């Protein structure tokens, strides 16, 4: 599973 | 510029009714044309920047994946022959998305970074920066690899050493930063304890600072922490 | 044409890889250049076709809806005045979604339909004429609204009349042509009693030919089966 | 709420 980063707001 | 002859506030006005549309090629479009305006970004344009190209980059992205996993599982034994198609696919999906990097790290590069005073304009700029060099990493398989990681690790340093010195640990851009640096560390860098390291001191550090904020700043930085946490867990 | 130099198979090869990709735009790209090596289409290829331009189409018809509300809204009392910019987004949208159905309603026209002689053929080609036509339809308002409407209509009934004599009545394509022109009844036409006779007849007829189905043949009819039933539930 | 019209397979 990939590590998670900064989403969209 | 095919937008050349749009007024700004009209790009804008177009880049959230994109946004809405789900129409994020587009958004990209617009928000390019405003950036070329030649004026400084507001803090909610800034957004609209970052929403467009890292919904079409996270297109390519996955796509990129797709085909290379079909790749990979075709160059091995008992695989049998089918031609060049699957690579060439790849290789045309991975053009366009170095494209894509390309055209963002060039809006930084002339000129957003070098009129950005302001820490939350500058930070934001170079973690950017860090982020698109980091996707053209994932993609990288030559001589420029290395080079690749490094740019992307100087972004990063850059935006973390302003971070530091200009804004609370609480700060979701200063946050977010982080965050994408943490995965620069585990998965470009071959880092995972830089990796655990920084969320670990990014989460512990941010916890305490959480008491100064009001309840609507307080959930923008705990949505990120827990990003981190999600992260620890994963890697841990 | 871009896919001018690229071999026949080569083409069919990669629109699998961009349906998994989930790359829709290419896929469809693909499959034109396909359609364009002038060779009838296989079963398996007229659904890559068809998958690829409705993904692609129902993108562009998503979005044009949310533009249209948005410009409705603009449109009444105590609306403040925006200017220019939702209606030109609006068209802009609206154009593109006009060129796919006329490059798809092209390539039906030269030459799908004319060489296209068996029954399943001829009448997955004709219900896609009266699905395009639909499409235009849904944006259409002007002199032209009628002409398209009534184009839809006669690709459909063009395609009943074939379905009727040439396929059983759990036929999947015969089905599924009944439910789109039940549905260019009830949401295009004005005539929801039409809509709703027709659902219901081939609801109870297909019904009735179940018995003569394999386990596979019957999970497909039963699938349309029931779109038919929801949309019945829907309309009473 | 609009009616249903065919899927992809
Ligand atoms: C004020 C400013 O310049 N902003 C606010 C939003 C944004 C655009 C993207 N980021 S981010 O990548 O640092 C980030 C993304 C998501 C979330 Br939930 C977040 F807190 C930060 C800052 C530009
Ligand atoms: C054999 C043949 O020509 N086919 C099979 C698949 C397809 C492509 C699209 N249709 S359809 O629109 O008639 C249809 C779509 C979905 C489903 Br579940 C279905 F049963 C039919 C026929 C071309
Ligand atoms: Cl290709
Ligand atoms: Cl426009
Ligand atoms: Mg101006
Ligand atoms: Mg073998
Ligand atoms: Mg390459
Ligand atoms: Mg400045
Ligand atoms: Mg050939
Ligand atoms: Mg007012
Ligand atoms: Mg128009
Ligand atoms: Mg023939």
């Amino acid at each position: 599973q990939r590590s998670t980063s900064t989403p969209n707001v | 510029g095919a937008m050349g002859s749009m007024e700004r506030a009209s790009l804008i006005q177009k880049a959230k009714l994109a946004e809405q549309a789900e129409r994020y090629e587009d958004m990209a479009a617009f928000m390019k044309g405003a950036v070329e305006k030649g004026e400084e970004l507001s803090c909610e344009e800034r957004n609209l920047l970052s929403v467009a190209y890292k919904n079409v980059v996270g297109g390519q992205r996955a796509a990129w994946r797709v085909l290379s996993s079909i790749e990979q599982k075709s160059n091995e034994e008992g695989s049998e022959e089918k031609g060049p198609e699957v690579r060439e696919y790849r290789e045309k999906v991975e053009t366009e998305l170095q494209g894509v990097c390309d055209t963002v790290l060039g809006l930084l590069d002339s000129h957003l970074i070098k009129e950005a005073g302001d820490a939350e304009s500058r930070v934001f700029y170079l973690k950017m920066k860090g982020d698109y060099y980091r996707y053209l990493a994932e993609v990288a398989t030559g001589d420029d690899k290395k080079r690749i990681i490094d740019s992307a690790r100087s972004a990063y340093q850059e935006a973390m050493d302003i971070s530091k010195k200009e804004m609370p640990p609480t700060n979701p851009i200063r946050l977010g930063l982080a965050l994408n640096f943490s995965v620069f560390h585990y998965e470009i860098a071959n880092s995972p304890e830089e990796a655990i390291s920084l969320a670990k001191t990014t989460f512990d550090e941010a916890m305490a600072d959480l008491h100064t904020l009001s309840e609507d700043s307080y959930k923008d930085s705990t949505l990120i922490m827990q990003l981190l946490r999600d992260n620890l867990t994963l890697w841990t």
